[PDB]
């Protein structure tokens, strides 16, 4: 969950 | 040959597949599927040097992707993609670079900001504000047209430059 958004599901 | 991974971001939109099929195929798509995420490897020749650019043209804002985490940890240089006649897709710039940085753990991450769709009229994000925001990163600011192809291979081959000064400082 690394923001910000951007692509979301980035983890 | 020498190898640079590139991944190509940026609102929906924006121009991102044509901008990366303009470079490796020579040909503008007025239509591409908004939803497919591809890589591509090409040859090519920059200052010189025989360059093999892997670039990764992303896509699915609001889904999961692997490819694009695996290309996110290891790209070397990202081409930060806005259309001059979307505030929204500039505006998005600062959150896809700060994501960039984070997934990085690093505030030296190659990046080029790129105002594409040059060749049309209708324009509302003013050249101004985008050099702003490129100074204020320290990077470069290059507008584009996928369509005419101007400034398509400079906006590339500049990312390839920033990850060079990167690359020889480290
Ligand atoms: N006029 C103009 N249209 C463009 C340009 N680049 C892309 N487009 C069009 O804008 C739409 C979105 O382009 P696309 O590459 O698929 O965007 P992506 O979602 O960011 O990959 C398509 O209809 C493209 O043909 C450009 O520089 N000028
Ligand atoms: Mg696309």
């Amino acid at each position: 969950a690394i923001g910000g958004f951007g692509f979301w599901f980035v983890d | 040959s020498t190898e640079y991974k590139l991944v190509v971001v940026g609102a929906d939109g924006v121009g991102k597949s044509a901008l990366t099929i303009q470079l490796i195929q020579n040909h503008f798509v007025d239509e591409y599927d908004p939803t497919i995420e591809d890589s591509y490897r090409k040859q090519v020749v920059i200052d010189g040097e025989t360059c093999l650019l892997d670039i990764l043209d992303t896509a699915g804002q609001e889904e999961y992707s692997a490819m694009r985490d695996q290309y996110m940890r290891t790209g070397e240089g990202f081409l930060c993609v806005f259309a001059i006649n979307n505030t929204k897709s500039f505006e998005d710039i600062h959150h896809y670079r700060e994501q960039i940085k984070r997934v990085k753990d690093s505030e030296d991450v190659p990046m080029v900001l790129v105002g594409n769709k040059c060749d049309l009229p209708s324009r509302t994000v003013d050249t101004k504000q985008a050099q702003d925001l490129a100074r204020s990163y320290g990077i470069p600011f290059i507008e584009t047209s996928a369509k005419t192809r101007q400034g398509v291979d400079d906006a590339f081959y500049t990312l390839v430059r920033e990850i060079r000064k990167h690359k020889e400082k480290m």
